């Protein structure tokens, strides 16, 4: 079995992580007690990707729960699927990270990382053929952003030939008023550009706009936002969890999606928010993107599309051809056949049909330009820097982070402007 | 004619053996070059990661001085 | 004597192998347990079908085949499937981690860990042969194992078996069923690396087979199963001269003499007919003349290209079933008048004909109608170079930007291997131009 090891750090990481396990557990017929109660053998065909198989036919998520405060994990343990997680895979500190990337990455986080690695090592050592890791975390806080990126670097030292994949929640003033989020996000992106193979950009900005504008929720809650996140995470992992030909493991996905090592930040999307032509059109509409970027402001390097439910494969093939032909300007011509399509018979819960979209688009620069504008606005006046220098950090590290993220923007623009002739 | 017949067949033997020999050597040089290249890439990756850990030490050592030296 | 060893590499090679060996068993009357009631010599013999099947003392007829893949899940289906009793466990070789659509992992990182075991298993098949003739190697161009591991294996086979002949069935990629953006890279890398190690290669363009299934069999969205059953009929037509004998039978090596005028020009174009559904065949008996005419319809070619815009260097007709020379000669005469097959000026213009009287077979529950006679044309046409040109163009678009190249460099490869492979492809395309020009 090609096992994946799941890690979730911090409040957002554990919240998003718990919902993810709830959603896919339901999809695979696993109940909160770990026993299988499904109806189709397709549910168990690749169950070992995400679950360990214990005695008594118990399936235990191959998942590790990390945080520098106990609160969030306590409520996870008493959540819907709390009892399903392995008690020994809860690793929590007490001092907390105080929304401080330096505390998460250099001080408090550094005192706890060794304890987390011990658990990772035990999960990995009983793997038949470890694929790699997936991390859920936010970039705006302290534990998920600072200690999350520390864990990535330490894991990469011990598993340098494995795929590292993250679901990274980008901050937005529309959701959290914590002022130093642009600092924590820029410092985190500085690490993700170097040490992850693929990053799904889960943008609270887009999640809020979808809930408010599209779903018509005047006051969206974290539960509302996380409904979108869990449906998206289920969608983009479908090819990993069910039998299939396309992007069936983390490495083949990366080989298809990442033409240059640094440009590995994906714009995910979901439809619907119904006919096959309408489903595909929605899937490529900016309103359906989980990153606050308009694909028609850039060009696609690579795309993965996953259709779920019982539908005409001939029609999916025709509509995916039609969308590319009519939107040819927005796909780089020097990567032939850069849009891959997969179909899964099993729909997600509560839908007859769905489509999940993974785009590697140069329009993702809009996300980073937004973070960069907020970063520089605070850094130009050295606002709140003492929280970070007080942990030992030097302001040069802020300059280098800002510079590295600016280089990423320039890089996406270079390939947006590149031509075949 | 008999000596020419002998030279034809020994030429055929020599050519087949040189084809085998050349394929064997090229494959050894390719596999060793690839092995060295991949090892070097992994070494560069770990050296950068080790540089990060060194930098982490300097950070904590910087806080240590800030706290005890000032207080 | 004259044994042939088949090697099926990666998913495409393995699944096509499944289809071929099932079809061989039906053609020869071999049951899924390997028993063959018609074979009265137990534990051995020198019958035609013994070129492809060895025999055990218990009467089992065992394919002379190795299946190899760098992950287990495709070959696992063979281990538990209908024909599991056919193979000894040692003939089915699997690793745990595949090449991730990366030539470099198939040829180096992952492939090097299993190559010695594969060669050991092949040697055990060779040691049971009294007169091994050569190998038949089935693989995709596009997968990491089909590309990278096949080239590694072909290089090692040249070392261990000298100039013993090696033939390929190579699956050329099509966007309708391709699984990796980098398949043009893998295709050029493996074609360059295998070119001097292969005596003859039959390319199968997945898009050609896909179109044939859609257009001729009324299959809305062909699957690999649909594609592979058609591919196995073409493969069976080509190998039928090795597995059956008859007065008008012509050995594949005799066609090869005509098909390969220079060592590098070794890529025949296969065309097969008839491909028709049961519903259409019910009304119509398709004659020798009709299926021969179909051989010159580009829609029936296994590789998309236009031979009308190229020059022929050879034309071979492999008939099977209810076919007699008189009807073939008449059919060919008509085609010579109404079609203007243009040969290069340096080779004869005759068509080389073989006839196997054993009638064609179909697998139960398939889409192909059972017919009384079939034909596979093998031509050496300059037009096949069009397939290289389409691949080279896709290679060039990506490589100019070095897109995805870091995945290969990270596995130990160098940019010098890409340009060297592409230059070899440029010389091959030039070779095909040169042979088509008139003499002085
Ligand atoms: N005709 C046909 N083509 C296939 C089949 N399976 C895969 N392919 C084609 O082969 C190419 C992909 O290569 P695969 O054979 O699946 O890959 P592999 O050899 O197993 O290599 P890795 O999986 O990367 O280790 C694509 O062009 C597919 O369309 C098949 O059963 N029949
Ligand atoms: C989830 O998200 C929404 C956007 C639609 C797509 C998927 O299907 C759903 O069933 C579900 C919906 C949820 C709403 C329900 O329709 C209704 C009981 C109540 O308004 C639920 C609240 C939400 C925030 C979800 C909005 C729908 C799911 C991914
Ligand atoms: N979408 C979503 N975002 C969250 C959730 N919890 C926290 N966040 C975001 O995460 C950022 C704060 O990081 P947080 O996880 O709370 O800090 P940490 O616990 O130290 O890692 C803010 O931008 C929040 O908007 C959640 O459940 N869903
Ligand atoms: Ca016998
Ligand atoms: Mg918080
Ligand atoms: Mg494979």
């Amino acid at each position: 079995m090609r096992e994946i090891v799941h890690i979730q750090a911090g409040q957002c990481g554990n919240q998003i992580g718990a919902k993810f396990w709830e959603v896919i557990s339901d999809e695979h017929g696993i109940d909160p007690t770990g026993s299988y109660h499904g109806d189709s053998d397709l549910q168990l065909e690749r169950i070992n990707v995400y679950y360990n198989e214990a005695t008594g036919n118990k399936y235990v998520p191959r998942a590790i729960l990390v945080d520098l405060e106990p609160g969030t994990m306590d409520s996870v343990r008493s959540g819907p699927f709390g009892q399903i997680f392995r008690p020994d895979n809860f690793v929590f500190g007490q001092s907390g990270a105080g929304n401080n990337w330096a505390k998460g990455h250099y001080t408090e986080g550094a005192e706890l990382v060794d304890s987390v690695l011990d658990v990772v090592r035990k999960e990995s050592e009983s793997c038949d053929c470890l694929q790699g890791f997936q991390l859920t975390h936010s970039l705006g806080g302290g534990t998920g952003s600072g200690m999350g990126t520390l864990l990535i670097s330490k894991i990469r030292e011990e598993y340098p030939d494995r795929i590292m994949n993250t679901f990274s929640v980008m901050p937005s003033p529309k959701v959290s008023d914590t002022v130093v989020e642009p600092y924590n996000a820029t410092l985190s992106v500085h690490q993700l550009v170097e040490n992850t193979d693929e990053t799904y950009c889960i943008d609270n900005e887009a999640l809020y706009d979808i809930c408010f504008r599209t779903l018509k929720l005047t006051t969206p809650t974290y539960g509302d936002l996380n409904h979108l996140v869990s449906a998206t995470m289920s969608g983009v992992t479908t090819c990993l969890r069910f039998p299939g030909q396309l992007n069936a493991d983390l490495r083949k996905l990366a080989v298809n999606m990442v033409p240059f090592p640094r440009l590995h930040f994906f714009m995910p999307g979901f439809a619907p928010l119904l006919t096959v032509p309408e489903l595909t059109q929605q899937m490529f509409d900016s309103k359906n993107m989980m990153a606050a970027c308009d694909p028609r402001h850039g060009r696609y390097l690579t795309v993965a599309a996953i259709f779920r439910g019982r539908m005409s494969m001939k029609e999916v093939d025709e509509q995916m051809l039609n969308v590319q032909n009519k939107n040819s300007s927005y796909f780089v011509e020097w990567i032939p056949n850069n849009v891959k399509t997969a179909v899964c018979d099993i729909p997600p819960r509560g839908l007859k049909m769905s489509a999940t979209f993974i785009g590697n688009s140069t329009a993702i620069q809009e996300l980073f330009k937004r973070i960069s504008e907020q970063f520089t606005a605070m850094f130009r006046r050295k606002a709140f820097l003492h929280w970070y220098t007080g942990e030992g950090m030097d302001e040069m590290e802020f300059t280098e982070a800002e510079s590295n993220m600016n280089d990423l923007v320039s890089e996406y623009q270079q390939y947006q402007d590149a031509t075949a002739d | 004619k008999r000596e020419h017949e002998r030279e034809v067949i020994q030429k055929a033997i020599e050519e087949n053996n040189n084809f085998i020999k050349m394929a064997k050597e090229k494959l050894a040089q390719k596999m060793e070059s690839n092995k060295e290249n991949r090892e070097a890439h992994l070494a560069a990756m770990l050296e950068r990661l080790q540089e990060k850990d060194k930098h982490a030490e300097e950070v904590r050592k910087n806080k240590e001085l800030k706290e005890e030296a000032s207080r | 004597m004259r044994e042939c060893i088949s090697i099926h590499v990666g998913q495409a090679g393995v699944q096509i192998g499944n289809a071929c060996w099932e079809l061989y068993c039906l053609e020869h009357g071999i049951q899924p347990d390997g028993q063959m009631p018609s074979d009265k010599t137990i534990g051995g013999g020198d019958d035609s079908f013994n070129t492809f099947f060895s025999e055990t003392g218990a009467g089992k007829h065992v394919p002379r085949a190795v299946f190899v893949d760098l992950e287990p899940t495709v070959i696992d289906e063979v281990r538990t499937g209908t024909y599991r009793q056919l193979f000894h466990p040692e003939q089915l070789i699997t690793g745990k981690e595949d090449a991730a659509n990366n030539y470099a992992r198939g040829h180096y990182t992952i492939g090097k860990e299993i190559i010695d075991l594969v060669l050991d298993r092949i040697r055990k098949l060779a040691d049971q042969c009294t007169g091994l003739q050569g190998f038949l190697v089935f693989h995709s161009f596009g997968g990491g194992t089909g590309s990278g591991f096949t080239s590694l294996l072909m290089e090692r086979l040249s070392v261990d078996y000298g100039k013993k002949s090696k033939l390929e069935f190579s699956i050329y990629p099509a966007p309708q069923v391709s699984t990796a953006v980098v398949e043009p890279y893998n295709s050029i890398l493996t074609t360059h690396t295998t070119l001097e190690h292969s005596d003859c290669a039959f390319m199968v363009d997945n898009e050609a087979i896909y179109d044939i299934c859609r257009r001729n069999l009324d299959i809305e969205r062909p699957t690999y199963t649909n594609l592979n059953r058609l591919i196995s009929q073409i493969v069976s037509s080509i190998t039928a001269s090795l597995r059956f004998d008859g007065a008008l039978n012509v050995d594949l090596t005799e066609f090869q003499t005509n098909l390969v005028p220079y060592p590098r020009i070794h890529f025949p174009l296969a065309t097969y007919a008839p491909v028709i559904s049961a519903e259409k065949a019910y009304h119509e008996q398709l004659s020798v003349a009709e299926i021969t005419n179909a051989c010159f319809e580009p829609a029936n070619q296994m590789v998309k290209c236009d031979p009308r815009h190229g020059k022929y260097m050879a034309c071979c007709l492999l008939y099977r079933g209810d076919v007699v020379p008189k009807d073939v000669n008449a059919a060919i005469a008509t085609i010579k008048t109404k079609r203007s097959i243009q040969f290069v000026d340096w080779c004869p213009t005759g068509f080389k004909v073989g006839i196997n009287y054993q009638p064609p077979t179909v697998v139960p529950g398939g889409d192909l109608a059972k017919v009384q006679r079939a034909v596979c044309m093998l031509s050496n046409t300059t037009a096949i170079a069009e397939a290289w040109a389409r691949l080279d163009h896709k290679f060039d678009l990506m490589y100019a930007k070095r897109a995805f190249v870091h995945w290969y460099v990270g596995e130990g490869m160098e940019e010098g291997e890409f340009s060297e492979a592409r230059e070899d492809m440029a010389a091959l395309e030039k070779d095909y131009e040169e042979v088509g020009v008139d003499s002085v």
